[PDB]
RNA sequence: UUACGGCGGCCACAGCGGCAGGGAAACGCCCGGUCCCAUUCCGAACCCGGAAGCUAAGCCUGCCAGCGCCGAUGAUACUGCCCCUCCGGGUGGAAAAGUAGGACACCGCCGAACA
RNA sequence: UGCCUCCUAAAAUGUAACGGAGGCGCCCAAAGGUUCCCUCAACCUGGACGGCAAUCAGGUGGCGAGUGUAAAUGCACAAGGGAGCUUGACUGCGAGACUUACAAGUCAAGCAGGGACGAAAGUCGGGAUUAGUGAUCCGGCACCCCCGAGUGGAAGGGGUG
RNA sequence: GUUGCGUGGUUCACCGCGGAGGUAGAGCUACUGGAUGGCCGAUGGGUUACUGACGUCAGCCAAACUCCGA
């Protein structure tokens, strides 16, 4: 029901944040604004 | 320029200084406000309101209504929280003024078996509520295009300190009393 | 009346965060419906460094209004500030919500030197 | 019947006129039984450690009982 | 707010056929309004078995 | 005599020491059973009490009970080992100290007050005199 | 310095309430919604430009124990340590409640008229 | 049978019983962050349906409501209620402490990077706090390219998550 | 506990000073509950002698009550 779900970040595909959402509530997947240390700022998030 | 409040300005004021002799002159009552509104029970059945009461209130009055949500749950009435049950409209100023004016005129008398309003409705502080039950004479609203019947009550909230000021200054205005 | 409950309300709100010491006074500001009035307090003796009005020489040197007005008792408290020796203040809302001759105030001290 | 959960081991740590050290933690407690003050942080878990190194003192502050550091 | 929410409150004229004509600003009708009963002419604004017996005997 | 209603069904037995430091005097009628001992009186005890006033005085008179008995005693099934668990209640008992006033009375006749408030003492379990309202 | 407008200290001995007096500067009440800004509707509020009118209110001053608040001394409860077989006693602490009483605040900084 | 809360528990901490009462093995993409605003329950009076109790108005009301969830301690200065923008429900650290047989558990100012909100001061390393969890071994996956059994690769191993 | 090597009064006792408390007790119109007797009378009962709510006047009780408080 709420599952361990993984954010990549959109430019170098490195998974860097792991973390929990309800799969009914959010059917579709989750999006965030995330500090990237590979890429130095922040960058967009996309669930895996 | 409201004719209701030009002719309270001009003798309305100077009547209640005669009738009771206030020290100063802005200790004579004034109407604050006047406030509509629906109290549906359509609220747990249906739930279609915002045809039902705002889109008639806003004609009705001049502006759009305020939605107002239910503050508990009730069995008995089938009642939850959260979803609106009544919908309340203030009107103030020029706007009031002319509201009341329309209302005294031609709305009042209008409705069936028009025999007065009661001049014992008053709250003991000086403020006057009435309210009927159906959808109201207000030519500005006519039953070829509305649903289910519904009524509306009126709360008139004046300066006055007073029963019999409240009651004096209504019937100056030029409500129809016993 | 609630109007001034409803005020200080706001203000102690506000200042349940917000103190102003020696170095860093507060810039407390009290504005009325014909003039506003404005100072430092250092709000660890009690002891006010710095004070201004809009009731001086600016009460008819007026190059418009109320909120010219406000700009030169703006630029007046900097200047007293300066006098002071004071160049980082804290800005208190006094409970009034920001903007207008609020801002008019503030944006006249920030140009006028001050560091806030 | 017969469950029950661990001692959490609440209560002051240092009493007034303490000198401590700066993060030194004052008062473990649920709430805030009593209030930070002056040099006086809180913590995620109402902690009330010490920012500066002084002595402790508590005070009264219109109903609110508070534990402050005197440098 | 008052952008597109509130309903248009334009001037307007009540005409009735007492007489007693008015001019207001009502809702979106911008039309006249005909009445035929205002507060000039309503009422309340301007105001035995024994005799049966005996009438019909 | 039992309660409507208690927060706690098992408590802990009421601690027996001290004097009582209210209601030692009289309040209500002019007569009244002033304790002397410390016991755990019952509802049992106060209805024999109260029955013998009441049969012996035969009409006439007020009967103030000022004592009610609300703390609840508990007692283990007659056949089982050491230690299962907490007794089920059994008894209702009011925890009476020295001093305490436990009946009051009124009667136009003093020997015939006396007598019933006697025959009340002898069925209780402590020492009782009986005092005055001056 | 007098008595006013703010900012604070303290958070009822300071509060609530009642009774009187004030609008120089000020503080407010107040006039409109053109501009900034806003109403889960309303220029009611906030914000904006002002002084047509006013202390009626807020506010300030003085007087009220009315509700509320503070509160002894003494005595008692309780109690550390000894004596003592319990009873109780010695010695050192000492309430709560109640009573007498107190009390319609006090203190600092800035500004205006007056100083 | 593990974890959380109260009493027993004797006014620091800790303290047994097959002693007395309850809860947990979650939930929320907002019920998180930030900025700004507001005060509740109950009672009284008046008002079509509407009545004890629906929404409305006016008084009284300082916490007697409410808090995602047990209880305790807190919160009206709000930690309660409403709205706007957002993702800090970060990365690299961390002086110094609580608790503690050990293993564990807990708090933490502050520095830097890159950000959110805010005019600024500032606040932000999830949630008013305390439960919602499982050591080591052995494996899986993504990344870094650290070792690479003659050499170059590769297999396999290694580090980070 | 003993013993080797370090440290040396840091331990402990009494006196003074600065601190947190909620036990004993007590109180409860200071809350949550229990509870005696009156006054008033909410409802229910067939015009009410019957249940007698809420308050209020006196007297009370509590490990999981505390405006207090050793
Ligand atoms: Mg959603
Ligand atoms: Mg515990
Ligand atoms: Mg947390
Ligand atoms: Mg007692
Ligand atoms: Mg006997
Ligand atoms: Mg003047
Ligand atoms: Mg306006
Ligand atoms: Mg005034
Ligand atoms: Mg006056
Ligand atoms: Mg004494
Ligand atoms: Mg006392
Ligand atoms: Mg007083
Ligand atoms: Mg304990
Ligand atoms: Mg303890
Ligand atoms: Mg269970
Ligand atoms: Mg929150
Ligand atoms: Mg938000
Ligand atoms: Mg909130
Ligand atoms: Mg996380
Ligand atoms: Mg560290
Ligand atoms: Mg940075
Ligand atoms: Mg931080
Ligand atoms: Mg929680
Ligand atoms: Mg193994
Ligand atoms: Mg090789
Ligand atoms: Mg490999
Ligand atoms: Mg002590
Ligand atoms: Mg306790
Ligand atoms: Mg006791
Ligand atoms: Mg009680
Ligand atoms: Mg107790
Ligand atoms: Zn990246
Ligand atoms: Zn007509």
């Amino acid at each position: 029901v709420r599952p361990k779900i993984t954010l990549a970040c959109e430019v170098c595909k490195h998974r860097n944040y792991i973390t929990k959402k309800n799969r009914r509530n959010d059917p579709d997947r989750l999006e965030l604004k995330k500090f990237c240390p590979n890429c130095g700022k922040h960058q967009a998030h996309r669930e895996t | 320029q409201p004719r209701l409040k030009e002719r309270y300005r001009s003798e309305i004021r100077d009547a209640l200084r005669k009738q009771f002799g206030y020290g100063n002159v802005m200790q004579i009552p004034t109407v604050t406000k006047v406030v509509v509104n629906m109290g549906v029970g359509e609220a747990a059945r249906d739930a279609k309101l915002i045809n039902g009461a705002v889109n008639d209130l806003a004609l009705i009055t001049g502006q759009k209504p305020e939605v107002r949500r239910a503050r508990k749950s009730i069995a008995q009435f089938k009642l939850r929280e959260g979803m609106p049950v009544g919908v309340r409209v203030t009107l103030r100023g020029d706007r009031m003024w002319e509201f009341l004016d329309r209302l005294t005129s031609i709305a009042l008398p209008r409705i069936r078996d028009f025999r007065g309003l009661s001049p014992k409705q008053f709250d003991g502080v000086g403020n006057y509520t009435f309210g009927l039950a159906e959808q109201a004479v207000f030519h500005e609203v006519d039953v070829d295009k509305i649903d289910r019947v519904r009524g509306m009550d009126i709360n008139v909230v004046t300066s006055a300190a007073t029963d019999d000021e409240g009651r004096a200054l209504l019937r100056a205005l030029g409500f129809p009393f016993k | 009346a609630t109007r001034r409950i409803s005020r200080l309300r706001r203000h102690t709100r506000l200042r349940k965060k917000l103190s102003g010491t020696a170095e860093r006074p507060r810039l407390v500001v009290h504005r009325s419906a014909r003039h506003i009035h404005v100072q430092l307090v250092n709000d660890l003796n009690g002891t006010t460094v710095a004070a201004a009005s809009s009731i001086e020489a600016d009460v008819r040197g007026v190059p418009g209004d109320k909120k010219a007005r406000s700009v030169r008792v703006g630029q007046l408290i900097a200047e007293r500030a300066k006098a002071a020796g004071i160049d980082t203040v804290v800005f208190d809302r006094g409970g009034y919500t920001y903007g207008g001759r609020i801002a008019a105030l503030a944006d006249a001290a920030r140009e006028n030197g001050l560091s806030f | 019947n017969g469950r029950d959960s661990a001692a959490q081991r609440l209560g002051v740590k240092r009493y007034g006129g303490q000198v401590v050290k700066a993060g030194e933690i004052l008062v473990r407690q649920r709430g805030t039984k009593f209030h930070p003050g002056v040099n006086v942080g809180r913590g995620g878990d109402d902690t009330l450690f010490a920012k500066t190194a002084g002595a402790v003192e508590f005070g009264i502050k219109r109903g609110r009982k508070t534990v402050s550091i005197v440098g | 707010m008052k952008s597109d929410i509130h309903p248009a409150y334009e001037e307007t004229t009540v005409v009735c056929g007492c007489g007693n004509t008015f001019q207001t600003r009502s809702t979106k009708p911008g039309g006249r309004i005909v009445v035929e009963v205002c507060s000039q002419c309503h009422p309340f604004y301007t105001g035995g078995r024994v005799a049966r017996f005996e009438k019909r005997y | 005599l039992i309660p409507r209603k208690v927060k706690h069904r098992k408590q802990h037995h009421p601690r027996q020491r001290g004097i009582a430091s209210g209601g030692t005097t009289v309040n209500f009628g002019d007569y009244g059973i002033q304790a002397l001992e410390h016991a755990y009186v019952t509802n049992r005890q106060i209805e024999s009490a109260r029955i013998a006033i009441n049969r012996h005085i035969k009409r006439g008179g007020k009967v103030w009970i000022n004592i009610f008995p609300d703390r609840p005693l508990t007692k283990k099934p007659a056949e089982t080992r050491m230690g299962s668990g907490k007794g089920s209640p059994e008894w209702w008992v009011a925890n009476v100290k020295p001093g305490r006033v436990l009946f009051e009375l009124s009667y136009p006749n003093e020997g015939v007050a006396r007598a019933a408030l006697t025959r009340a003492i002898h069925k209780l379990p402590i020492k009782a005199r009986i005092i005055t309202r001056e």
